[PDB]
């Protein structure tokens, strides 16, 4: 039967997206230094309520997922309300799903007001690479575990005898998988070597993404969904992202040594997302209540999909797998897709995706579909640049694209927007956006 | 196409040549006489063009790169000429290859044994995949042979004198990870980029301009090589007992290659093939190799088998946990354990823990996969959850009614698809079934002393047993690393039946005032591992003897041991290693050295007389009873095939592999000639040495049980 | 249908529930000592799948959660699939909600299973009170960050010049709230004091909770819900919970010192549940999926409700607030409600709930409802005893009650069950159960 999932509530009201906002991104060891990710979420949601002029007590649930969490604050969502002017009776909780925490936050909040258990939701995310919850070595942790249970003072001295000068150094942060140990750069390289990705076209994507984003900022199109962050020192405000290098050349890109595979790697810092900190917040209202309170829905929500893949090889094929499922649930096709957006974690993995999305062989056997998904037109492909530009703040990546996509389809006809993003652990996310 | 052979040459746009080895016939990549000549034509064509810069060898086969020399090819040899001539043509083959000035690179993936490393050592560089199936070694000594050429002289010069010697002798397996550490392979690369990673290595300007140094250069030269060879030669001769050839030969051929040059090792190893390729031990090891491979290829039954994915075991303790560990940890099949006492499950699950995680202490693996192995072993006290069990294992006491009660209830408390397996000691399988609503899928296995050391099991069906049940049961042993033999359902079975006179005769000759230490050493020098008494106690005196009355009541009194002296051991708390006191001192308080037996068994033994019987006589009398029972047992076709009879005995009891097997020994010793020498023993000692009926038949007229080709 | 909502899916199938499982509960030192919470969830899921006809590949999403968390492997759900034999293509996801993490996991499973993305799931939770992660002093948290970011050796020595005083002793755990600081037993006393409950009015609910459970074990009625624990040391298995003390007389533990007040502490240790370790797991799937594979569902699911209150006084009135919302959403009443199940984490408070649920004043002003929900019969209230017996694992008492309730109403051959629980932060839960 037709596996179509039109996102309308029990009353038949479809799910809308009334507005959205994003905190500007900045590099690590910059203005965004020493700031816990809890503060970013509190700051962004405080202004958005004022900007959206909607009362705080109306909203009935908040979900905020963050990477690089702080163990002191396990549930960030509760402390956001405790820190901001959100109503105490908020029924909020936090999630965590790779870099697609926002997409997961979008997924469960949208289905939350689907069931009628609540009536309003706001989604977002925040992460910061400036501060690290660096921990002690596990054995050193175990040494302190046993001494706490010790009752005799003389027993304490004998129990700390198990010590070494190698134990005192802390554990620096890393990104390698728990059960695999492969970095994303190692992943991005293996598609480049296997499928075949030349650095010239890979760095071309980075240049084009940089220029398209740089052109977008100069035009000021992505100015209404980017606020001006304030720092508690209040030395200078940041209005525009410092990550984008709008004055760059392809010859400048070609003189970068490979970082991950210094022998045959075809990815560099030019064609890879750097470490940025930021946040975003988006309000999700069903259409029945959006008209009730007198707000225009900044688009709507049509369908969504998530598909999982293997963790040992081809971990970044989530957009290849998740995208076909969303279109069938939305009952749509790439042909009638005005704008397409996808996460450009690496240039090598990006060009592979369109290559694999254009690969009939991959769809017929790996996906089992009768035909391939479709073609990705470069004109509609990442018009305002992509992830190789603003940055990859982990949680805010999912929310950032939706605002710009809805804003861009607002600048154009109705159409059908689409966002896809790969994730660690063989995870992928995809959905189709309406925007009238 | 029968003319392309397997070596096909291919040159890319760059000045390199890629070589594929695709055998048109069998999947495994073997070596014949025609490959040796055609590759010389290929390399001659490669020599004429000066534009090239390197060559890379590709498996072009998902199974293996090159398996090694074909064993039948050695089997066609008749005199020392062919072995040396094949050796002679082998030397020039790689020497011509090694004479090339440009870089030669080999990409290793799949398997590489015997003649496989011949090409690898003939190439300046080699690259191997990290796929866990690739391996390097020289499995020639176990076949009564040695590496074809160069292995005893160039490899020690390339990998080290101490490192190379043990691999040739021990014939161990070398993995990809430790191959790079030792230095044989320059780099380890993923299989996806195996060929591409070999591209840049061929482009290297230096074929060999800076060889790696030897950290063990201390004994390099003549200062310690002779001292090493003297010690290991003493070490080898003691471990090999002196009854195995090609053991001191390796030391000699390694010595001549290392001392006075490589070409000297060429002739000595060629000379070694003159005798070692044509040796009764060599044919014995080549014959058992073919026999062992035949039974593995043999599927036991003819009907297609039945699905088997969930395994239940009725009994824990120690023996019950043995099957579960092999079924789960090795075969990767979940196992459920049921017992009436949780301590039975406790012991089995704990015993699995104790035997496992020892490699963890040796860093052979990590705990990430250990939990999964434990996840396949489940224990329970109820029948609930057994409804999805495809096969069930009975590992409890051999009471017939208790077995009949459980087989009826498990038939009641499980689905019809589940088949029945029983590890009976001496009870008949059909008698065990009896009142079974589903007898056609009732089969009997027979395990032994802990099965992580015992390398085979028994397939023991009764009268009503569907060929599907045999097919499932026979194929059950294969994935367990066991040799399945289909045997006739008779009291005492086949392996258990023949060992009863062996332990009977040992006890009979023990009581007549003979010292155990000298007679035991004489029997183990014959080629038998483990002596009679030490083998008898650790396996279970009660378990082993429990079949003897069944042997007695079925065939005759030849199985009965001298009474009132063997039974005295049973009711004296002297029950072997399990009971903590028996025969040998088991505390091992002599710095864990060779302890002498307990100086209290002799007063309990009659031990009247002296040694009397000569050392060669006691050893042969032990194998006569094995053969006398073997000729009698398979006379009524207790074994499906003669080869199954051979592999049942030579691989389960410990018959000297250099002798080949039971009827390998019979044919070797003049066939009916042995028939004469047993009758005089019958007149000397008693009627237990009477010749078998068909043994007389073959002896009187002159026959060999194996026509085959001669 | 202004208040009643059906729990049927899009396809016309009700949200069925299949048989569930529960790990036996043991004290923190008699058993379960030193084991992490990782294996507890792994232990139950391994055998629960290997107990019925269902394979491991059918399930598409797992939702777990632990109230006590370990900083390593924050997403406990992922390693459960990784640790045990489970499909590597499952949607791993974990939640966190104190004292109702399983309750929230069940709701999260239920809400997602209706959207059609997932048709079958497993819900549960793990709790361990013997490997409590002891955190370092917060002063010795910036220093470790500062020393790691330090460049030269001389800078390292200067930073630790600040290291002195009582920073070397660790930080033992406590239950006081982050923003309220109430020990959850100090505030339980004032609920007993304000609502006027005496130590003899209580201490019989605890007695009748110790009873009806010791009788339950002797009768073996709850034998299907309790596994026989295996310990990796393998010294001896545990089949019966050691926490229960259904042999002491009511007048034997009445002569005990108060736990919190020690002056007017009408509650003590005997009538209050002690901390234990355990886990539970239940099989959840839609009606369409359940019947098409041939397995009887352990009843069904009718409705659910959660209500929150400000955490400053009498905050355990979540059952007082949440329960009437469940009845109106299921369109039911206490009169036609066979058997109920209260959390009864302490003597009184729960008795105050019967006092409050039988009080019209609380419903008229604190809830705005015209009428109170009605009183509950003692026989229809905790038939098999209560939490004052087995123990209170914070993340495992959720799924425990449903399995016994559906099984007990299965013995009762019908009726509608109800389970509620109070939680920290003024949080509560309420569900309406139906065993067909």
């Amino acid at each position: 039967m037709g596996q179509v999932l039109p996102l309308v509530t029990r009353q038949g009201d479809r799910i809308a997206i009334v507005s959205g906002l994003r905190t500007p991104f900045a590099r690590q060891a910059t203005a965004f230094h020493g700031i816990p990710a809890v503060d970013l979420g509190k700051m962004v949601v405080g202004e958005l309520l004022a900007r959206s002029e909607i009362p705080a007590e109306v909203i009935e649930q908040l979900v905020f997922g963050q990477v690089v969490q702080m163990p002191e604050a396990p549930n960030i969502a509760r402390e956001i309300v405790l820190g901001t002017g959100m109503n105490v009776h908020t029924d909020a909780y936090s999630v965590s799903r790779a870099c697609a925490t926002s997409f997961q936050a979008v997924a469960n909040v949208a289905e939350s007001l689907m069931a009628g258990t609540i009536r309003a939701g706001i989604a977002g995310g925040a992460d910061s690479s400036s501060v690290l919850p660096i921990g002690v070595s596990k054995k050193l942790a175990r040494v302190l575990v046993d001494v706490n249970k010790a009752r005799t003072m003389s027993q304490r001295l004998k129990l700390f005898s198990r010590l070494r000068l190698r134990d005192l150094m802390p554990v620096p942060p890393a990104v390698a998988e728990y059960s695999t140990g492969l970095r994303m750069g190692d992943t991005a390289e293996q598609m480049a070597k296997t499928y075949g990705i030349t650095r010239e076209q890979q760095d071309a994507l980075a240049h084009r993404s940089h220029q398209r984003a740089a052109q977008a900022w100069s035009d000021g199109k992505l100015k209404e969904e980017v606020m001006t962050a304030f720092i508690p020192p209040y030395k200078q405000p940041l209005v525009e992202d410092n990550n984008i290098r709008g004055n760059s050349s392809l010859a400048d890109y070609a003189k970068l040594r490979p970082a991950f595979d210094r022998k045959h790697g075809t990815v560099t810092a030019a064609n890879s997302t750097p470490l940025t900190d930021g946040a975003a917040a988006v309000i999700l209202m069903t259409e029945s209540r959006a008209k009730e309170l007198g707000l225009v829905p900044l688009g709507y929500l049509r369908s969504y999909a998530f598909t999982a893949i293997d963790v040992w090889q081809d971990m970044l094929l989530g957009p290849a797998w998740s995208t076909p499922l969303a279109l069938e649930r939305a009952g749509l096709t790439m042909s009638d897709l005005t704008l397409i957006d996808m996460h450009e974690a690496f240039a090598a993995q990006t060009l592979a995706n369109i290559q694999l999305l254009g690969s009939e062989r991959f769809a017929r056997e790996a996906l089992g579909r009768a035909h391939a998904t479709g073609e990705v037109d470069d004109s509609k492909f990442n018009v305002l640049g992509g992830s190789i530009a603003y940055g990859h703040p982990f949680a805010a990546t999912g929310a950032r694209m939706i605002t710009q996509t809805l804003h861009e389809l607002r600048r154009r006809g109705g159409g059908f927007g689409l966002v896809t993003a790969c994730a660690a652990g063989g995870l992928g996310a995809a959905m189709v956006l309406e925007a009238e | 196409m029968e003319m392309t052979s397997a070596f096909t040459l291919n040159v890319r746009l760059d000045n390199i040549a890629v070589i594929t080895i695709d055998v048109p016939g069998e999947k495994m990549n073997t070596l014949k006489a025609e490959f040796a000549s055609q590759v010389r034509a290929i390399i001659k064509q490669l020599r004429e063009n000066k534009e090239l810069r390197g060559v890379v060898f590709v498996s072009a086969k998902p199974d293996n790169f090159i398996a090694g020399a074909d064993i039948n090819m050695i089997g066609n040899c008749k005199t020392a000429q062919e072995a040396e001539a094949l050796a002679r043509q082998g030397q020039q083959l790689m020497a011509e290859i090694h004479a090339l000035p440009i870089q030669v690179i080999a990409a290793i993936h799949g398997a590489c044994l015997g003649g496989g490393l011949e090409l690898a050592l003939a190439c300046h560089g080699r690259v191997c995949t990290d796929d866990p199936k690739t391996v390097l070694g020289l499995p020639e000594v176990q076949l009564g042979l040695l590496p074809g050429s160069g292995g005893t002289q160039r490899l020690p010069r390339l990998i080290g004198v101490s490192t190379a010697l043990e691999m040739i002798l021990t014939g161990k397996q070398l993995r990809a990870k430790q191959a790079l550490k030792l230095g044989l392979v320059d780099d380890v690369v993923p299989h996806s980029i195996l060929l591409e990673a070999a591209v840049e290595l061929a482009k290297k300007e230096r074929p060999s301009s800076r060889p790696l140094p030897v950290r063990e250069r201390i004994l390099a030269g003549p200062l310690g090589r002779a001292l090493l060879f003297k010690m290991v030669g003493k070490k080898t001769e003691h471990k090999t007992q002196g009854n195995y050839p090609a053991t001191e030969r390796i030391l000699e051929v390694v010595e001549t290659g290392l001392a006075q040059g490589t070409s000297s090792g060429y002739d000595a190893e060629a000379r070694a093939f003159g005798e070692l390729a044509m040796t009764p031990q060599s044919q014995a090891l080549r014959s058992i190799f073919f026999a062992s491979t035949d039974v593995k290829k043999d599927p036991g039954s003819d009907a297609p088998p039945a699905p088997l994915n969930s395994v239940g075991i009725l009994g824990g303790g120690l023996m019950g946990g043995g099957i579960a560990y092999v079924t789960a940890c090795k075969a990767g099949i979940p196992v459920r354990i049921k017992d009436i006492n949780p301590q039975g499950i406790n012991h089995a699950l704990k015993y699995s823990w104790d035997q496992l995680e020892g490699k963890v202490r040796r860093r052979h693996l990590k705990a990430s996969e250990r939990d999964k192995q434990l996840a396949l072993i489940s224990g329970t006290t109820d029948y609930r959850g057994f409804a999805h069990r495809d096969l069930i294992i009975e590992a409890v006491f051999e009471n017939l009614e208790l077995k009949q009660q459980m087989v009826a209830e498990v038939e009641q408390n499980c689905a019809a698809h589940t088949i029945f397996a029983s590890n009976t000691s001496s009870l008949p399988i059909g008698d065990i079934a009896a009142h079974a609503t589903r007898p056609e899928q009732v089969i009997g296995l027979h395990f032994f002393s802990p099965v992580e050391k015992m390398p085979l099991v028994e397939i023991i069906p009764h009268a009503g047993t569907s060929a599907q049940t045999i097919a499932t049961t026979v194929k059950l042993a294969k994935k367990q690393g066991k040799t399945p033999i289909v045997v006739r359902d008779k009291a005492g079975f086949y392996v258990n039946r023949i060992l009863a006179p062996y332990i009977n005769e040992a006890i009979r000759m023990l009581t007549q005032g003979e010292r155990v230490e000298h007679i035991d050493a004489a029997l183990v020098k014959f080629g038998f591992p483990v002596g009679p008494i030490q083998l008898l106690d650790e396996v279970g005196i009660d378990t082993g003897t429990k079949i003897i009355p069944v042997l007695e009541a079925a065939y005759g009194e030849r199985f009965s041991a001298p009474a009132n002296v063997v039974s005295s051991i049973l009711n004296d708390d002297r029950k072997g290693r399990k009971n903590g006191r028996g025969f040998y001192l088991y505390g091992q308080k002599g710095r864990k050295s060779k302890k002498q037996v307990d100086p209290a068994i002799y007063p309990l033994i009659g031990t009247q007389g002296q040694g009397r019987i000569s050392a060669p006589q006691v050893a042969e009398r032990c194998v006569m009873l094995m053969l006398n029972e073997a000729v009698r047992c398979v006379d009524e076709q207790v074994i499906r095939s003669v080869r199954d009879g051979d592999i049942g005995a030579v691989f389960g009891i410990g018959f000297p592999p250099f002798l080949g097997g039971p009827f390998r020994y019979i044919d070797s010793l003049g066939a009916g000639e042995v028939v004469a020498i047993m009758q005089r023993l019958a007149t000397q000692y008693g009627s237990r040495f009477t010749p078998c009926e068909r043994l007389v038949e073959m002896g009187a007229r002159g026959e060999s049980f194996w026509k085959t080709t001669a």
